[PDB]
């Protein structure tokens, strides 16, 4: 499985991996960003509140960051299979991150 | 020579592909059944849970039975949605391109065999470009080279001669009119030109590519070429592109491996499902904090490291069961019962004891 | 005549088996996630059955209700057995047989559309024989044949060009010489002769035959002659049998269509699992007279036939659960929820709220 | 689609034994209960799917047998002490079934002779 970091938005997008199955969050570097539960009912941020927000396409295996009124660090997604999006939660997948 | 028969430092490697081929189907085999019955033995120890939280209503291990059973079924169901939606299309894509390029190959390679005129003179060469080959049992002139399918069982293929970077012996060819042609047999096939080769009255009007794009046949009288495929990138529209599928479609492959399918050992607050159903059930709170959960877990767990969930694992798998609902003499305690459909019917008895204890309490 | 090169009656019967082929792969997909759909539809009616059963606990209406949940639950764990131990070969079978025996059709038309010396002389030629072919898109002469295996997405299972009987369009050839060779076209690939063939200083050693054993190329100066294969038989080791073995893989198929995967409509005490589970859990007796059965079932469903069981079903439906384990503003009504795991963590609240009722209650 | 094909029916003499077979193609075989009917229908006996309950009719019992060989896909039907026993024998498979003459039963074969 891999997930890809791209991208100001950034993207995320997921192969060989059941995209709808997991919650995905950002990080960046190591301090947390923001979450989105795998249902996508509902997301969590850090310091960037109101500034990002994080959505999900299931149909595309793409998970996004968009940022507004900008950090500087690589930007790292992470998957929690069925997560309710939390920062706490353990995290199964990362990619390799973003700059 | 440029225009004379193959000797087998030029098919076998196509041999050897080919063979390798024809386990990409048993690996496919190989990881849909286990995809399921690692569902099963999620649904199982969910089942095992459940029964042990019906029997024991009154106890704080009930609740945590009820968590355990949670994780489990969680487990189970994600399985089952990560085997349709991403390991069917996995398996059947692997499947589907590893057997048409072998289907490619072996069409080429039979045809090569069969070109001959004599035990010195074909198409199809051995390595000293001495004898045309023969197939005998498994193998051509040795080398093993089946020129089938195999009946399919499950099987973990190997990877030798088709891995992540491609088709390790389809490497650059230096120098194919001395490597790979013989100095004397005879063989049409190794040109499209009219003396020596393919064409009749004269020159065939293009290059021929054979072998789903592998080798190609100028129609001069010249030797052939081959694609070096040992290091391939992903693209399209490719005059080779049957093997970047089988190629890119092999290294795809998870397994039956991914978190779905697999146990977890990283304590009990960050288990699949845990957190979420204390929040939702227990605390009854949209959002909580880790000692809040701890809090909790210790009331039903007595801790929240693998070593307590694995306390209430056994507490479960010792719980026997009525004699009734097994054969006489046979075992009782869950942890010694297997099978979906089985546990499945158990719950159902407990269920129904624990219907009618509410239909009195209340 | 003998030794000329291919007219169209010829080969679009293999470009036609060749397409149909290609569509084997996205139907196993399709039939592989069918059987996992179905298993989850049954899934979820289990947990809504089991839901209603927790919230309504104590009630003749949830002891209907867990009559409901074990049948669907054990609908749903046979289905997952059948899909791995029948399904899953059964689809790798047919999708690895007709994707290599497609890559041998392929491998040979696309050698025939290639050896050609010019647009009226060649191996691959037109209705009349008059021109030689060009593939242009996924099409040779206007002919849908694409020589490739098509990206996998799911599609239907069909069946029109290989079904119950075999290979409708390759039936036996009476006048190969007229209706298959051209008049005029030269193609070394029509004979092993060594004037207009493959021999170069003497005819090849033996026949040769192409298309997984289709086709057979004489050493003599005579016409191809054809298997038919429209009224196969089961067979081994025969000259063709990837073709046999296609046929047989496909024919084999029964999709998710057998009745772990379907509902059933012949009554309640003859519905999968009811009458043990009334036998084990209400009589607790291991032999039952039918009249024993109908009184319970009338005790719990006030009836035993189809209709009663959809009226319990309904009641499971219409139940809602309370609002904050959906979603704002989402539907709260079971029969309205869809979905393994959001059912899942449902059933796990009301089993937590059961637990705590029970302690309360005694 | 999925068949259950009888075989080994045929003339008998009375007094003799005779075996019949019932293997099933397309079907997860061990998901299923089996049973035997006869008609000259009747019932004549059944395996549980687990086969760990099999039951028999009483003009029969104590001369036939039954059993399942999982791994065969195969049902058997011994007979013995044969005589009133001449008759069409089908065999029928009910989804994870206990064994009963009163199950619904969701696939039947075609049946073979038997003639004493
Ligand atoms: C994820 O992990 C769970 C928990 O381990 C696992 O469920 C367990 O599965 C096994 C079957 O594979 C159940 O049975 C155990 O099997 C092992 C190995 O065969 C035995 O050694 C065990 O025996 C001990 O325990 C028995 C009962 O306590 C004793 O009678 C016996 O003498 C031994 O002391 C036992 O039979 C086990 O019950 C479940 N556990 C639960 C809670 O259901 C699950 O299968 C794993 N998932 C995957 C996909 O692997
Ligand atoms: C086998 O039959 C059962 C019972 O019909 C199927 O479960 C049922 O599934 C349907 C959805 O397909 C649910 O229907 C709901 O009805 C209301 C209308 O009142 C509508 O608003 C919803 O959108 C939905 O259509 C129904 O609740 C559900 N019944 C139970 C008891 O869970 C089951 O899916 C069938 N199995 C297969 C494999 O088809
Ligand atoms: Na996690
Ligand atoms: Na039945």
């Amino acid at each position: 499985v891999q997930l890809q970091e791209s991208g100001l938005r950034l993207s995320c997008t997921t192969s060989g991996l059941t995209f709808s199955n997991y919650a995905f969050s950002w990080f960046r570097q190591r301090e947390f960003v923001g979450a989105i539960s795998w249902s996508g009912g509902r997301t969590d941020y850090a310091s960037v509140k109101g500034r990002f927000t994080i959505s999900r396409d299931n149909a595309k295996n793409t998970f996004y960051l968009q940022m507004n009124s900008l950090d500087t660090a690589v930007y790292y997604c992470a998957a929690d299979l069925l997560g309710e999006g939390s920062r706490r939660s353990e995290y199964e997948y990362w990619g390799q991150g973003t700059q | 020579a440029a225009e004379k028969g193959f000797k087998q430092a030029f098919w076998q490697p196509l041999c050897q592909v080919s063979e390798e081929l024809d386990d990409q189907p048993k690996g496919a085999l190989f990881t849909l059944q286990a995809a399921a019955s690692k569902i099963q033995k999620m649904r199982d120890a969910a089942l095992r849970a459940s029964i042990y939280a019906e029997i024991n209503h009154g106890t704080n291990r009930a609740k945590a039975a009820v968590i355990v059973a949670n994780h489990y079924a969680m487990k189970a169901d994600s399985g089952l949605e990560a085997l349709k939606q991403t390991l069917s299309s996995q398996e059947v894509t692997a499947t589907a391109t590893a057997s048409y390029l072998k289907g490619r190959i072996d069409e080429y390679l039979n045809l090569l065999l069969q070109t001959k005129e004599s035990g010195t003179s074909g198409c199809m060469m051995d390595t000293s470009g001495t004898n045309t080959v023969t197939k005998a049992g498994g193998t051509i002139g040795g080398v093993p080279c089946k020129l089938q399918l195999s009946p399919i069982q499950p099987k973990r293929p190997a990877a030798t001669y088709l891995g992540k970077a491609g088709y390790v012996g389809l490497t650059r060819q230096a120098d194919a009119a001395n490597n790979f042609h013989d100095n004397d047999a005879e063989c049409r096939l190794a040109s499209g030109h009219n003396t020596n080769g393919l064409g009749k009255s004269g020159q065939l009007s293009a290059a021929v590519t054979m072998a789903a794009g592998y080798v190609t046949v100028a129609n001069s009288q010249t030797a052939v070429t081959v694609q070096a495929l040992d290091a391939l990138q992903e693209a399209s529209g490719a005059a080779h592109q049957p093997w970047i599928d089988a190629w890119k479609a092999k290294k795809a492959l998870t397994g039956a491996e991914t978190a779905e399918f697999r146990n977890e050992t990283a304590g009990i607050a960050g288990k699949t499902g845990v957190t979420k159903l204390v929040e939702e059930a227990l605390l009854k709170k949209k959002d909580s904090e880790a000692s809040e959960i701890q809090t909790e877990l210790k009331k039903y767990f007595s801790g929240h490291e693998n070593e307590q969930w694995t306390a209430i694992e056994k507490l479960i798998s010792e719980q026997p069961v009525a004699q009734n609902l097994v054969g006489d003499n046979q075992p009782t305690k869950l942890g010694e019962l297997e099978g979906n459909a089985k546990l499945t019917t158990i719950l159902a008895y407990y269920r129904m004891e624990t219907a009618g204890k509410f239909e009195v309490l209340t």
